[PDB]
Parts: C-alpha cells; structure tokens; sequence
RNA sequence: GGCGGGGGGGCGAGCCCGAGGGGCUCUCGCUUCUGGCGCCAAGCGCCCGCCCGGCCGGGCGCGACCCGCUCCGGGGACAGU
RNA sequence: AGUCGGUCCUGAGAGAUGGGCGAGCGCCGUUCCGAAGGGACGGGCGAUGGCCUCCGUUGCCCUCGGCCGAUCGAAAGGGAG
C-alpha cells in the first residue's frame, strides 16, 4: 500500500441512499393549476378579435404562473384544437394576456362560435 | 526474438522524470494523525515519572498466553447462558426439590473496584492490570497497593485483550479469587514467577525515570560528534 | 484634535497599493530535490515590465521532474540577460550572470542581487532596479556569510540560500530628472495613493501636530522620539543627528 | 473568426496540412526539425567520444 | 474502591507522576479545535459526582477559553 | 517530493603500507557549444485456466537499495502571552 | 421573440463553512491552524431488466482527476445566431 500522492485526500466511502419509514405529509399535494384554473377568459375586445378574422389567432387571458408549454396543453386539452404557437405577455394590468395561434387545419371562426365570443 | 530494445532511463537530476517512489514519510497527514503521531513521541522526549513507566515493563509473550489459558477458563457468564442458567435450575429446583445443586461458582471479578475491594481485604490471589487505560489516573495506585497488600501483580498488554475473557470492549482489572481444584497447582507456577520479576524488585521500579531520549537524527549528530571529538583522542 | 495623514494610511481605504494590472510577484524557485544536489535547465521566454516596479522582469520556464507539465515561473530581471538564456539553477550551477546559486559556493566577490535573508523563503534582498549585495567572509564550519546590502550594513546570513549572479536591470534609474509634475503623477498612480505632500505646518492646528500659527512655522522641536504615541512621530524620527551631512 | 464561430468551419479551414499545423509557423517547423536532429546527434557524438574517455582513460 | 483513590492522587495535583499527567494534557489539548467531544469524561470521578451515570443521552465536550 | 544513518560503486585521484590483496581514512555521481522532444516502462525473474509438451489473456518482484521517532530548513527556554 | 436584452462569465470588491476572537447579537478572514474531489473512461466481479444473441442499470474493486476553493458582483466590459 505505497501512497505515491504527497496530499491525504479524504477516502471515498460508502454513501446510502435515502429511504424513509413513513409518508411526510400523506398524499401528493396535488396540482391545482390544472388545465381549468390556467385558461381564464377568452378576450373578446375591438384588436383581439380582429386577429381572430385575419390571423387565425385565439387570444386568451392565462395565470401569470403559467408558461407557453402548459397554454399548449390546456387549448388542446378542452377544445381538440391544435396550437402552433403560444406567444405570451404579462399584461400590465396584471393579467398574462396570451396570443395563441392555432394550426392551418383548425378555424378562428367555427372555434369562436363554440366558444360563445 | 527478433527487435525489442531496452531503453534505459537515467533517473538523475534535470533530465528522464521520476517514478512514483515510496512517498509515505513526506505526506501531509490530516491533524488527527500528527497528534497521534507526536503523542507517542511526546512520552519519550520527556522524563516520564517512575509511577507511569510501570507500563512498557510488562509480562512477556510466552508468560501472559500461559496466563490467558488460566483465565479463559473462569470465563463468566454470558448473558445467553446467564439466561438459560436462571431458566434451568428454577425448573429443576422445582421438580426435584433442588435445596443446593450448586455449592460455589469460582469466577474471576472484573472492574476496578470490585478488584480494589478485594485486595483492601487480602480476598484476590492474582491481579492482572490492563496496558493502555489512557486516563493513567485508573492505575498508579494499583501496584503500590499490591505491595502493600502482598498480593502479586501483574502489568499485562492488551486492554482489549483483558476485554476478550469478559466479553467486554475494555476490562482494565482481572483478580483471579476463587481457584479451581485442578488450578491452584496451576496458579502457585506462576505466582512464583510473577514475584520473580514485579514483587520482589519493588525497589528497583520506584526509580525507573524512562524517556530523555532524544530523536535518531540528533542521536546520529552527537554519534559523528564523538568521532571527531575521539579524533582530538586519535 | 482630528486624525492625521499618516495614521490615516493604516486602514487601507484608499491607501491600498494599485495592483490589478502586476503581473505577479517577483520570487525564485522554491528550494526542491534538483536545487540542492545538481541543477535544472530552464529558458527565459520573454521579459515584461511589471508596472509599479522600475526594474524589468524576467518570466522563465522549466520541466517539472516529476509531473509531465512545464512551468513558468517569474524571475528579477539580472542584468545583461536576454531572451534564449539558458539559466541554469541549483547548487552545482556554473558561475555566470543569472545563475542563482548557494552562496557558500560561490567565492568571496560575487556581486549578487536576490539573495536570501533566511533559506527557503524564495528571494527578498537587493531585488531593486541597480543593486547589489557582494558575498564577502565565509565561514567554513558555522555555515554563515557575510553580506554587503545596498546599504552597508554587513548583515550574516545563513549559507543554503541562493543568489542570482549580476546586478538587477535597470541600473540608473533615477538619474532622469522627472522634470513635470505630470510626470511625477503618473509615476506614483500606477503605484498606489501616495502622493499628496501636503506640508504639516500649512494644514490647520486640528490635522497635525505643526500648524496653526500666523506664520508658518514649527515651534516645536522637530526632533520627535521613537517613545512618541500614534500621530506624535512627525518629523525626524529619533534623529540620532541632523543637519546637513559631512564627509561620510 | 472569434472563437465560438469556431465549432461550425470545417477541419480543413482551422490548419494547415503539415505537421505542426495550425500551430507553428510553417519556419520554425523546419527549424525545430534542423534543431531536433542536430542536437541527437551530438548526444550520440558526445556518447562514444566520453565512452572513449572510458576507454583509454 | 478506587473512586477515593482516583479522588486523592487527583488531588495532590503537583507532585512528580501528576505534573507530567497535567502537564502532557495541557499540551494534547490546544492542538485540538475550540469546541468537540471528548467521547468519555477524563476525570471519570469528578463527573460522576456531578450527575454523569455513564450510559447514553451524556455528552461531554472539552471546551477550551483564553486566560485574562 | 528523495531527510539523517547503513549498504551500492573505480567510470576515482585520494592516504598508506604492500605480492595477488588489504580501506587505515576520503571523494559523491551518472544533465553547460544550440529558443528540440520527454509522463502514463522497456527488459528480465517468476505463478496461473490455456494448446502435448505448444497458444491467449492476468498477477508479483527487480528495474527505481535497507532501516528510522518530527515534512523539510530556520530559530529556542529567549521572543512572546 | 431561440438570434433585442436580463439570464452566463469574471473585474475593483462584497461575502459563509474550516479556523480564530468574543460576556454577547456575532466580527476578523478568503485560502489562511483543513480527511475541503461523490467525477471519469477502461479492466474486474457481483446482481438486475429488454429482443437475457447482444445490450441497458447499479454494487464494490485498479487508474487518473493541483479540488490553485463555495457563491454573488456590469440592461455601457466578455458573450453563438
Ligand atoms: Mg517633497
Ligand atoms: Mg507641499
Ligand atoms: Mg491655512
Ligand atoms: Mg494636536
Ligand atoms: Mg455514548
Ligand atoms: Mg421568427
Ligand atoms: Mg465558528
Ligand atoms: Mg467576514
Ligand atoms: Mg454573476
Ligand atoms: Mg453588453
Ligand atoms: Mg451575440
């Protein structure tokens, strides 16, 4: 056993892996930001609904603890749209105001009606 | 066969680079080792006091193993067979009417003061003392008290290895009390031997001052020292 | 009264040496196995000026002998050296400029610069732009030297220390007169806070022990003790005497 | 280029063919080629004249 | 049994064999940090009189501070 | 990161007797004409399942000497507190 | 808004553990009195699961891994488009 290094470094020892005897707080607390407490209102003002003709462009108002993935998730996930971009900004009201639009297939239109807006 | 070499490096200085030599005194040693380290040292710069140097005059190997043959055999009770022993003779006193089935168990004692007890009252007949019990507090009374007592003693190594026919980390103190029959012809063999050496040269080892001596490098230095000064002589 | 120049200097608040732009200290090579029992071949790459130093700087290179790694380590500039020298360094070193070697093998004469107060602390003596310690009177047992410093005193020092052989680079310097005051600004700028003279008997009774007065002048004995407290030793420190010199 | 430009050029736009490629400026390659044999063989020269010291001396 | 004996020689705390035992201790200790665990008291008298029983929950730190 | 001791070495004159030989006592060590490279072992001595006396992958020793109580120098019972 | 910028990086400095000091909240201090790497590819065995051909996941083992110390510090410096 012929240490040919001039420091003493500290000798790798075994390390466990943490397992527990008991739950610490008995459940999974659950997501409450699901695909219903994101997608707030459907904005229905003179510009959010002339990118609605034009543009094939829902607009929506979304919790700011939201991202552009989870907007995504929530317009597929209620109205069987596909989304081709989320485009996404903290409106200074308070509110994040999210531009979404949808696919080339889908219509602004026909959605808009079904919605009620 | 046919085209290997050998190409011999030159290990010297400024040129082919060194090997992965020994490298065990040169290593920076965390603190807790330098402390253990110079601590065994520290005892043999010193003038260590005659009452602390009874340790490291201590009984020799083939003694001790024939002492330790001697004392695996008062082995006390184990907690299994403390168990079973209760367990047993309640239920064989109970069915045979059992007043005595047991007369005396001899057994060594363990510990200090069920030692230092029975050697205040001449009640143990050998006592083995323990190496390396670091508070020395817990021994320099001890063969000071022996030789007042009269009881022979012994300085043994191992405080561990007293730990061993105990079932105990540490033991420090072994006084063999009640012999057997076919062991008192066994203890008289060494009790003569044990004053050859502890008893009887008492005070030889009340004026033991061990330690002063210096280190092999310096020792080495006063060497070269006196063959100069033997060349003032020569 | 209030707290003066020179004891305003001991907390580093903006007395502090400029020292970003150094380019890193001036030692030699710690003292290894190669330096006591032969010499180690080593090339100057390149010398640079380390601003805040008069004296040039050399920057030299190795071989590491017992990691596969070279190293570049920052010599005092000797004077004469070039760029391509093969300085070789150790205890059997060959006596030419820039060969630092023990003093105890050198003969009595050799002018030096960086040689060593106690062994082992890698270069602290006569460092400055033209100057030279020259190793005279060894002692053969009680392995000592005596030393000529660049200012007289024959200090003794113990033998196992080195010496790089030469006077340091630079030599003359202050020969220039610095002639402008921008000059003299930009000298102590790249050096640390420094410079304000600000005389003690033009500033005000409170910030030195000098001033006040309707006439600048002292009135105290300028000659103030080594037994002074802080913000007392102004002037002539324990002037042993004063006045202008004479012969020596 | 700047540096991080770098990842995107082809290994052939970074050097030159020789050895020593981009690295060394194509003089002191054959300067370190002329410096690396006429130094070895003043090692083998050096080698069997100082064995010839061992020789006759 | 020797719980007076420990208490005695500790007692004469300047004669030759305790001086070097003192003495040794000093030195042993100040090489260690401000604060950590001896595992098992050192005066294994004076704690038990002071309400050590030897079995778990009883930690002892040697503790150090400057004179003055 | 090679410290002090003991062994190694004539490619050494040492310092002597003396015939081969003797170490009384020393010397230290395997790098100086050049802006080159250098690490992660060659080689040997061994023990293995391998193929009938063979073939493939491994292991150790020596190559890189033994022991030892501080890492090595510098102070020193002063400085210091 | 991937391509405008903050984010990232270090500069002067500011800042925790180790350690020191302190009656004390804490201050000094930034590599200093330190067992301060938890990573690696490859050899090895042991387990595991897929399509147990072969892969894939860990257990520990031989080897390197100056860890030159954390971390913050610029919307004008460095910074792919
Ligand atoms: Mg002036
Ligand atoms: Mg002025
Ligand atoms: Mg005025
Ligand atoms: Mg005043
Ligand atoms: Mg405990
Ligand atoms: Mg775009
Ligand atoms: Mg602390
Ligand atoms: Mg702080
Ligand atoms: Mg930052
Ligand atoms: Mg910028
Ligand atoms: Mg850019």
């Amino acid at each position: 056993k012929i240490r040919t290094s001039p420091t003493f470094r500290r000798p790798k020892t075994l390390r466990l892996r943490r397992q527990p005897k008991y739950p610490r707080k008995s459940a999974p607390r659950r997501n409450k930001l699901d695909h219903y407490a994101i997608i707030k209102f459907p904005l229905t003002t003179e510009s959010a609904m002339k990118k609605i003709e034009d543009n094939n462009t829902l607009v929506f108002i979304v919790d700011v603890k939201a991202n552009k993935h989870q907007i995504k998730q929530a317009v597929k996930k209620l109205y069987d749209i596909d989304v081709a971009k989320v485009n996404t900004l903290i409106r200074p009201d308070g509110e994040k105001k999210a531009y979404v639009r949808l696919a080339p297939d889908y219509d602004a239109l026909d959605v808009a009606n079904k919605i009620g807006i | 066969n046919p085209l290997f070499e050998k190409r011999p490096k030159n290990f010297g200085i400024g040129q082919d680079i060194q090997p992965k030599r020994d490298l065990t005194r040169f290593v920076k040693w965390p603190r807790y080792i330098r402390l253990q380290r110079q601590r065994a040292i520290l005892y043999k710069r010193l003038k260590v006091p005659p009452a602390i140097n009874q340790f490291t005059q201590a009984l020799d190997r083939q003694t001790a193993t024939q002492l330790l043959k001697l004392a695996h055999k008062y082995r006390p009770e184990t907690k299994q067979e403390k168990k079973q022993r209760l367990l047993a003779r309640a239920e064989k006193k109970a069915a045979g009417k059992g007043d005595v089935p047991t007369k005396r168990p001899p057994v060594l004692r363990a510990g200090v003061n069920t030692v230092t007890t029975l050697v205040e009252n001449k009640k143990a007949q050998l006592v083995v003392i323990a190496h390396d019990v670091d508070p020395i507090e817990l021994v320099v009374f001890l063969p000071a008290l022996c030789r007042k007592m009269g009881v022979p003693y012994c300085i043994i190594k191992g405080k561990a290895r007293l730990g061993r026919l105990v079932h105990r980390k540490t033991c420090t103190t072994v006084a063999f009390t009640q012999v057997n029959s076919e062991d008192k012809g066994a203890l008289a063999k060494l009790v003569e031997a044990i004053r050859t050496n502890y008893n009887d040269r008492y005070d030889e080892i009340r004026r033991h001052w061990g330690g002063n001596v210096l280190g092999p490098k310096s020792v080495a230095r006063i060497a070269k020292l006196e063959k100069a000064k033997a060349k003032e002589l020569a | 009264g209030r707290v003066i120049r020179g004891q305003r200097k001991g907390a580093g608040s903006v007395f502090r040496a400029h020292v970003k732009h150094r380019k890193g200290a001036a030692r030699l090579r710690a003292v290894d196995f190669a330096e006591r029992h032969g010499y180690i071949k080593g090339i100057v790459k390149d010398i640079i000026h380390d601003p805040g130093r008069g004296a040039p700087l050399a920057k030299v290179v190795f071989r590491d002998p017992y990691r596969f790694k070279k190293r570049t380590e920052l010599f005092i500039a000797a004077e004469g050296i070039h760029t391509g020298q093969f300085v070789y360094c150790g205890k059997k070193a060959q006596l030419n400029i820039g060969n630092v070697l023990p003093v105890g093998t050198m003969p009595e004469g050799t002018i030096v610069c960086c040689l060593e107060e106690k062994p082992g602390d890698r270069g602290k003596l006569a460092r400055a732009s033209g100057n030279y310690a020259t190793v005279i009177s060894h002692n053969p047992e009680t392995k000592k030297t005596r030393v000529k410093l660049p200012s007289g005193s024959k200090k003794v020092i113990s033998s196992a220390n080195r010496a790089v052989v030469g006077v340091v680079a630079g030599g003359g310097r202050i020969d220039k007169p610095i002639l402008k005051a921008g000059r003299a600004y930009h000298k102590y700028k790249a050096k640390r806070n420094c410079w304000p003279r600000v005389r003690g008997v033009a500033m005000n009774p409170v910030e030195h022990p000098f001033g006040g007065g309707n006439h600048q002048h002292i009135g105290k004995p300028s000659t103030i003790r080594r037994d002074a407290p802080a913000g007392r030793k102004v002037g002539l420190i324990a002037a042993r005497r004063t006045g202008r010199l004479r012969g020596t | 280029v700047r540096p991080k430009v770098l990842m995107r050029l082809s290994k052939t736009k970074k050097h030159v063919s020789r050895a020593y490629g981009g690295s060394m400026c194509a003089k002191c390659v054959r300067d370190r080629i002329k410096r690396a044999f006429l130094i070895e063989e003043q090692k083998i020269v050096v080698k069997v004249l100082k064995a010839q010291a061992q020789s006759q001396k | 049994g020797a719980y007076k004996y420990i208490q005695e020689l500790w007692r004469k705390k300047q004669s030759d064999v305790m001086r070097f035992l003192l003495r040794v201790r000093c030195w042993q200790y100040r090489q260690l940090s401000a604060l950590h665990r001896a595992p098992r008291p050192t005066r294994p008298d004076k704690a038990r009189r002071l309400g050590y029983k030897a079995k778990q929950g009883y930690v002892i730190y040697r503790i150090r501070v400057r004179r003055g």
